[PDB]
RNA sequence: CAUCCGGUCGAUCCUGCCGGAGCGCGACGCUCUCCCCAAGGACGAAGCCAUGCAUGCCCGCUCACCGGACGCGGCGGACGGCUCAGGACAACGGUUGCACCCCCCGCGGCGGUCCUAGCCGGACACCGCUGGCAACCCGGCGCCAAGACGUGCGCGCAAGGGCGGGCGCCCGGGCGAGCAGCGUGACGCAGCGACGGCCCGCCCGGGCUUCCGGGGCAUCACCCGGUCGGCGCGGUCGCGGCGCGCCGAGGGCCCGACGCCUGGCGGAGAAUCAGGGUUCGACUCCGGAGAGCGGGCCUGCGAGACGGCCCGCAC
RNA sequence: CCCACAGCCCCCGCCGCGGAGCCGAGGGCAAGCUGGUGCCAGCAGCCGCGGUAAUUCCAGCUCGGCGAGCGUCGCGCGGCGCUGCUGCAGUUGAAACGCCCGUAGUUGGCCCCCCGCCGCCACGAGGAAACGGGAGCGCUCCAGGCAGGCCCGUUGGAC
RNA sequence: GAAGGGCCGCGAGCCCCCGCGCCUGGAGGAAGGAGAAGUCGUAACAAGGUAUCCGUAGGUGAACCUGCGGAUGGAUCCCU
């Protein structure tokens, strides 16, 4: 069905090649899982079998996920609340949709309960003081299963506060 | 598919370019009358192995003395001429293989060397006689004319014991 | 980029010149080579096309001699990186270059 | 010279032979393929057809035959060699042709005949001459 | 393009130095996986069958394994396809013969008797240093064994001694200049010689250049030099101690024997 | 293993072609005493097929009949065999690489598992009773087995994620190459375990990949528009315009692009014979593709399988 | 004896079928006398024969070539230095653009003794056999195959 | 967790339009070749009875004729 061979495409002078032989398994594909956040209702994973009997699993449903502040090494597990930017298209962040690269809104809960007082980056303060911290996956959904990811600071904090304030 | 056609196979014999020629047809029929060869396909297998030979002789001829591929194949084409009874055995140069004639080839048949040790009358007596096989090499009896003997087996060929 | 970047030369390392460096960040490289015709105991000059990406760190303009390293599949077409660049002065003739 | 002789030379010399090999006669009629095409024959050595009409400096009336190939549907002219072979030749009859000595060119004095008759009925028309064999079947 | 792995061997692709004969059948033995590879082994049926002539059918060769008369390092064997190769030990007990595979100077397979003071141990070459679970250090040999916790002095293309009874290193020869070395593969196979040169390639094969007792000097790639000892041979070798005769030589032989 | 001969004229010398003379591959005709070897529906019908055969074996589980049936279970059936339709920067041949990869059997190691163990639980197969149907096929009730299924006793361990080297460059676990492994902060409890094997290495095999070679036509001279490159994500065993969104514009060509044609599978090789060459290469070994045409898929380490299943079309 | 069983080869005894065809005789191209027919019938790859002796048609005799094989048709190589790199021709036989400029392309005087790179020559490593060449061996010889005798290079299957 | 349903994805078959390649009928028109012992005249080969040929333009039953410029492959290697 789906495929990844290059069989079907052009050549570098824009020719078209003939086809030699039919589809084989090894160059298939699958449709996107689409990670789904939360917001019969739970969080629910599948298992995928690829070649060599290994095992696959995406998620298509989560709501939960670690975190990590890596200035000060505060790592705990956090709510995500919901999608607030994205840089390949404004539909995955209207639909909430969790992939690799999503800047994310976590509940304050888990870090405030503690050094929300201790002396540590102001701009990380200010917002434990809030409810919402923004965040960033580094995970892969549809391939793991999981949604982690870590506190944003630094010059990447001011780009994406410059980027979603006006609106 | 079969083991059968894994085997090799060849032809053995050269026929002329030109096929009418007067002094040709002359010598051939000669030939055939004093060796009592039964067709003209003989001659033409003798011709193959003397052009077989020439050949290799020409390709050494070629290189120099102290070549070790010249040596090694001047001794083994000298040993086995010497022992097929073709060449003289004092001869040892490779020039001398050049100037061979098909006559030293036909001279070391089974009739020829029946004959010239006095056994048989003529070629044609000694034919038929083979056919008949009445005659023995060493301790065993051959009944192909064209059977080539070796100079050591030379005084060893004699009439089979079991012969009538 | 192979310094500063997230891939390894490993493989072949050739040599040409600049044929066109209008890519955001790649080139395409010129090779010399003969062939030979045993019939006709003569030679031809060929020469072939051949991709590259081209990192910040050197300035390339046409006719310059560069030296290319092999990687990963970068892109449908590109399979090598430059890795050394050599000037060469503008208005100089075109020549034949077997490298 | 007249003929390109430098060291770097062989594409000039290839294309030069290639463009003009097509010249001689007898390579574009072998590898142009117009004759193949044209051939009745389709390239093979001989063919069947059914007879459908006996007709006939030296002043020789010779007698001929129309034929019909059976594989490809085209009419062509076959001559019939022996001497007083015609009889065993009857209309609507089942023959197998063969070409001449030379490929596509007129033999002999023939006017525009380049084809052969010889098997009549499943049977040689040379050894019938010879009475061999016979035609008492037909 | 086949669906799966190969499990047939035509009688014409086999290995040249097998020396199978080209009308003996369509087919020929094809080994299994083991210690060697296929290119650098023999199957245990053609010792059997074709060189000791103890067996005359597959049937019987079937019938000695299951039967368990052969040992292969103190292990029975009962595979007819198993695969033998350099440096192995081969003793069958109930003739009270034992032999150790080596190289010819030709570049075939021969059979060693040796004694009961050196059949207890055997050379291996150690190819591959790597870290497996838990960060502990490993080493891999030539024949498809892997030892845990070896010594730090131990480094790669070294030769190492193992005792066969348990498993276990007692002393190893360093890979330098000034060792005597066999040749395992190549053009010079079977050749004994010394340590001249080590020419190194940045990003492509190394050359080890060594003489020869005589005096004569060759090449080869390092994948294929194995060493046996320091100076002297930890091992016996066959009876010439791996020279190659020339062509006039070989045939002068030939004649001499006939 | 460097050869020529007859034909334009009233006669002569040339150019130039026609024909003859040799070998090999096939078909046709006549004929054939003995022995040995030996090809054999390939030749613009990859056209259509009655009839029989071409893939089984067995350690585990016996209250069957007198232990052998049958059945569940295990391995194999993805090797072998046939053919050359398709396909012309492709397949293929030699030469690299994966620091972008997967891998059954076999060989050698390894074996610490968070929160009734004198040994756990329920089923179906065969079989008995009872039945539908022209055939092919199956239905309902009923006691019983496991090296089958499910649960699971057990000294913290799967995948993934954050942090942990430099101050011009070079001078161990390991490399040509900052590659591996480990520590620590958080998540998650995957696999093995009712006669203990998850895991690692080698091996064969596969997937893609670098460089060179890879048909003819110029009464085909300009061609391409995911086409060229960049950024981000997804999918994949895995790299990659492989797919999607955004951005910029590029890429190829008389050293022949693009297009069209082929009675186009490729090589190792075969025919011929001074030397240099020309033609062929269905067929024995290797590699590729296919099983009426076109698609889709389950099982499984491994198949886009066809002596496996589903659909449309033609029979 | 061999063979899964049967043949076949080979060995031992008794009795005993010896059978040649296909093309041609003017030249190329080796091989000549009678009877018919009369530009008819027919032969003839090419030249040519046949209209009253036909050396060529149809028959008999004789002769020639190959031979358990010979002849016919088509294709490929050779012939062919008539595709020409080695190695054609271009005043009159077929064939130098009407002339000049000019890009791509091809080709480019002489000179530095020792350095670097490209081509080049030699050697080497690495990489399937089969086929081909080739060492040795009396399947009775041969096409073939990798064997055999004994006291065997560790018998050999080298390259 | 079955039947069934919705949207997307792979994608057959059919209908419609377009283009390419190969064969093929056709009143009439016109070219070439072969055959016969046809009719009309003589254009070229001799200075062929107007020397021949080249390019271009016009005309005529047919070969062909005429004008402008050119060549000798001409019928001239020869003249204050
Ligand atoms: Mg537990
Ligand atoms: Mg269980
Ligand atoms: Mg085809
Ligand atoms: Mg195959
Ligand atoms: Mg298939
Ligand atoms: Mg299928
Ligand atoms: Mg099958
Ligand atoms: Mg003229
Ligand atoms: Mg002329
Ligand atoms: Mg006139
Ligand atoms: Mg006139
Ligand atoms: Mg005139």
């Amino acid at each position: 069905g789906i495929t990844h061979d290059k069989m079907y495409k052009r050549s570098k002078t824009g020719a078209v090649q003939g086809k030699w032989h039919k589809k084989r398994k090894y160059n298939l594909g699958r449709q996107p899982a689409n990670t789904k956040l939360i917001v019969n209702e739970g969080q629910k994973i599948s298992t995928i079998r690829c070649r060599g009997g290994n095992i696959k699993r995406r998620a298509l449903r989560l709501s939960h996920g670690s975190f990590a502040w890596g200035s000060a090494d505060i790592s705990h597990k956090a709510r995500i609340l919901q999608v607030v930017y994205n840089s390949t298209s404004n539909e995955l962040v209207r639909t909430n949709t969790l992939v690799k690269g999503c800047v994310v809104q976590i509940d304050s809960a888990p870090f405030k309960s503690a050094l929300s007082n201790d002396t540590l980056d102001k701009e990380i303060l200010d917002q434990i003081r809030g409810d919402h911290i923004l965040a960033r996956i580094s995970s892969r959904p549809g391939q793991v299963g999981t949604a982690d990811g870590y506190i944003l600071e630094g010059p990447e904090l001011l780009f994406y506060q410059k980027k979603l304030a006006p609106k | 598919p079969r083991i059968s056609r894994h085997r090799n196979s060849s032809k053995t014999y050269s026929t002329p370019k030109k096929p009418f020629t007067k002094p040709r047809l002359d010598a051939e029929l000669k030939l055939c009358g004093e060796y009592g060869l039964k067709c003209k396909r003989e001659i033409y297998r003798a011709r193959y192995m003397l052009a077989k030979i020439r050949r290799t002789a020409r390709n050494l001829l070629t290189l120099d003395e102290n070549d070790i591929k010249r040596r090694f194949e001047g001794a083994a084409l000298l040993r086995r001429l010497h022992m097929l009874g073709i060449l003289d055995e004092e001869k040892d140069q490779l020039d001398y293989v050049l100037g061979l004639r098909i006559e030293d080839i036909f001279k070391r048949r089974l009739q020829s060397v029946i004959v010239e040790s006095k056994l048989a009358k003529s070629v044609h007596h000694a034919r038929n006689m083979i056919k008949a096989r009445h005659i023995s090499v060493g301790g065993q009896i051959v009944n192909i004319p064209s059977y080539m003997v070796r100079i050591s087996n030379t005084s060893r060929v004699a009439i089979a014991d079991t012969s009538s | 980029c192979p310094f500063t970047g997230n891939v390894s030369i490993r493989g072949r390392i050739l040599r040409g010149v600049v044929h066109s460096a209008k890519m955001q960040r790649s080139i395409i490289v010129r090779r010399d080579y003969l062939h030979f015709v045993q019939k006709y105991k003569r030679y031809e000059r060929r020469h072939k096309h051949v991709a590259a990406h081209l990192s910040p760190c050197f300035r390339v303009k046409e006719g310059d001699i560069v030296t290319i390293g092999e990687c990963r599949p970068l892109s449908k077409t590109i399979r090598f990186n430059v890795i050394k660049v050599e000037p060469v002065s503008e208005a100089a003739k075109k020549r034949f270059s077997p490298f | 010279m007249s003929k390109t002789s430098g060291l770097y030379t062989a594409r000039k010399l290839r294309t030069v032979r290639r463009v003009n090999r097509w010249a001689d006669k007898k390579y574009r009629k072998a590898h142009l393929g117009t004759w193949l095409k044209a051939n009745p024959l389709e390239g093979a050595c001989m063919a069947r057809g059914i007879v459908t009409q006996k007709i006939g400096p030296n002043s020789a009336v010779r007698k001929a035959v129309r034929v019909q190939l059976t594989k490809n549907s085209k009419k062509i002219t076959a001559f019939v060699p022996r001497d007083g072979s015609i009889t065993y030749i009857d209309n609507n009859d089942e023959v197998l042709v063969a070409g001449f000595g030379r490929a596509g060119r007129a033999v002999g004095d023939i006017p525009g005949c380049r084809f052969k008759v010889i098997k009549v009925a499943g049977i040689g028309l040379l050894a019938l001459f010879l009475r061999k064999r016979e035609k008492r079947a037909r | 393009m086949a669906r799966g792995v190969r499990k047939h061997l035509k009688r014409l692709n086999a290995p040249k130095h097998w020396l199978l004969d080209k009308m003996g059948g369509i087919w020929a033995p094809r080994p299994t996986n083991g210690p060697h590879g296929l290119r650098e082994c023999i199957p245990l049926i053609l010792i059997l069958r074709n060189r000791l002539h103890y067996a005359n059918t597959y049937a019987e060769t079937s019938m000695i394994l299951q039967d368990k008369n052969v040992l292969i390092d103190g292990k029975p064997r009962t595979d007819p396809t198993f695969p033998v190769g350099f440096m192995d030990v081969f003793e069958i007990p109930k003739v009270h013969k034992t032999f150790r595979v080596l190289y010819d100077v030709k570049g075939r397979f021969t059979l060693v008797p040796i004694q009961s003071n050196e059949a207890g141990f055997k050379l291996c070459r150690v190819q591959k240093i790597f870290l497996g679970d838990k960060g502990m250090p490993y080493l891999s040999t030539h024949d498809a064994r892997t030892i845990r916790f070896p010594h730090p002095d131990i480094k790669t293309n070294d030769t190492i001694k193992i005792n066969l009874k348990t498993g276990k290193i007692d002393e190893w020869y360093k890979f330098d200049i000034g060792k005597i070395v066999m040749v395992t593969g190549g053009r010079n196979c079977g050749r004994i010689g010394t340590i001249q040169a080590i020419d190194k390639h940045m990003g492509s094969y190394t050359m080890i250049r060594m003489k020869d007792t005589e005096g004569t000097e060759f090449l080869t790639r390092l994948c294929n030099v194995f060493v046996i000892g320091n100076d002297s041979p930890a091992v016996a070798i066959p009876t010439t101690k791996g020279i190659r005769p020339d062509i006039i030589k070989n045939r002068e032989l030939r004649l001499r024997s006939i």
